[PDB]
């Protein structure tokens, strides 16, 4: 269960593009969006909802 | 799917399904009118001209 926990818990949102191509007339602003990247402390280990 | 009572559903009325392309961001164009190309490399070993 906390193997699963920590897998569905510890990822990498993988994140896409603002005005990704191809994009209708107009856009502007082409951006890249970031989402988070991954646990780094001991804390929001012991964090993660079981 | 197929919601409790009725039928089910086609990926059409969910989504448009076009033969587009892999890759929409590199584009090219010849003097005006629109083109597509390849640029060569010449592999380390052989003769340009050749």
């Amino acid at each position: 269960d906390v193997s699963s926990a920590i897998q569905a818990q510890n990822v990498q949102i993988s994140s896409g593009q603002l005005g990704g191509l191809p994009a209708v007339k107009g856009q502007q602003l082409n951006a890249t969006i970031i989402g988070k990247t991954r646990l780094q402390t001991a804390e929001q280990f012991e964090n993660i909802l079981l | 799917k197929v919601n409790p009572d009725g039928s089910q559903v086609r990926l059409k009325d969910v989504a448009d399904v076009g033969l587009g392309g892999q890759d929409y961001s590199i584009n090219a164009q010849f003097n005006g009118s629109p083109a597509s190309g390849i640029a060569i490399k010449l592999a380390t070993g052989a003769n340009a001209l050749d």
